[PDB]
């Protein structure tokens, strides 16, 4: 039997699924360490490696960038976990190798392989805490095409009164996504700043890992791809609807929990953002 | 203890003893400073992020 983990149920993907939305014909690409393209939860669609000394997208050798697509796209079957966007069309960019780590041209690459390849979503559960002007441009690039970017916001928890968000979660023109628990708290390591956008549960979450294995990670990397996950859903839903339309929808209808510094807007409801008129719960 | 700013500008020899005598069963990785890195949260991990010399470049932190 499937389960569904709870942080899907949290930000009201069932209710997408009910009304008959999945995330069909809409290219995400998981910008990360691989996906375990055997795993029969998954289907991944395409990718391409910018990793020099770990050339196959389709093998991932850490386990981050599987359990990151299962959460944006698990397949709705019988078996495992269900995703936020289980009929998403999945792209493995690999651009971590299996330490965990990658340049910074590496990750640029991987960002112009999305746009090239006309992905609609992509998602980064990755960070670094500084910038660079060619990182800046990259993302700015893809949003200027069209696609929603999504990022993890950081796991650098609170440092008195400044921002621990990192990039490229930093950047305006990407939705910096923080973490919280099953009770809407925002978990401790979840990054704080004013760029913090909106929330997502990254706590315990459930999802596939390679060789066929699923598990509980923690981490705002577990958070990001219930946003671009939800990003997905709202696009099926909308195919027409722009990046910024996206965007502004997963905005404007979160459920406002505490101050913006910790909680960004809020948690993510994709059910009121997929509605046409919005507003928070 | 899950921060060690005392040891930044140190060799990443000496960072890996001071860590492992504060926290014997971490899982020490070391990386370079200036990578692009997952976020997961991972309680039993450190990483070290060194320059080019192999000394510490940022404030290690269990995560
Ligand atoms: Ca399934
Ligand atoms: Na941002």
């Amino acid at each position: 039997a499937q389960s569904v983990p709870y942080g899907v149920s949290q930000i009201k993907a069932p209710a997408l699924h009910s009304q008959g939305y999945t995330g069909s014909n809409v290219k995400v690409a998981v910008i990360d360490s691989g996906i375990d393209s055997s795993h029969p939860d998954l289907k991944v669609a395409g990718g391409a490696s910018m990793v020099p000394s770990e050339t196959n997208p389709f093998q991932d050798n850490n386990s981050h960038g599987t359990h990151v697509a299962g959460t944006v796209a698990a397949l709705n079957n019988s078996i495992g976990v269900l995703g936020v966007a289980p009929s998403a069309s999945l792209y493995a960019v690999k651009v971590l190798g299996a330490d965990g780590s990658g340049q910074y041209s590496w990750i640029i690459n991987g960002i112009e392989w999305a746009i090239a390849n006309n992905m609609d979503v992509i998602n980064m559960s990755l960070g670094g805490p500084s910038g660079s002007a060619a990182l800046k441009a990259a993302v700015d690039k893809a949003v200027a095409s069209g696609v929603v970017v999504v990022a993890a916001a950081g796991n650098e928890g609170t440092s008195g009164s400044s921002s621990t968000v990192g990039y490229p979660g930093k950047y305006p023109s990407v939705i910096a996504v923080g973490a919280v628990d099953s009770s809407n708290q925002r978990a401790s390591f979840s990054s704080v700043g004013p760029e913090l956008d909106v929330m997502a549960p990254g706590v315990s979450i459930q999802s596939t890992l390679p060789g066929n294995k699923y598990g509980a990670y923690n981490g705002t990397s577990m958070a990001s791809p219930h946003v671009a996950g939800a990003a997905a859903l709202i696009l099926s839903k909308h195919p027409n609807w722009t990046n910024t339309q996206v965007r502004s929808s997963l905005e404007n209808t979160t459920t406002k929990l505490g101050d913006s510094f910790y909680y960004g807007k809020g948690l993510i409801n994709v059910q009121a953002a997929a509605q046409h008129h919005h507003h928070h719960h | 203890k899950t921060e060690w700013p005392e040891l930044v500008g140190k060799s990443v020899e000496e960072a890996k003893k001071v860590i492992l005598q504060d926290k014997p069963a971490a899982q020490i990785i070391v990386l370079p400073v200036g990578t692009i890195v997952t976020m997961e949260a991972r309680i039993d991990r450190v990483r070290l992020f060194v320059d080019r010399l192999d000394n510490i470049a940022q404030v290690p932190r269990v995560g």
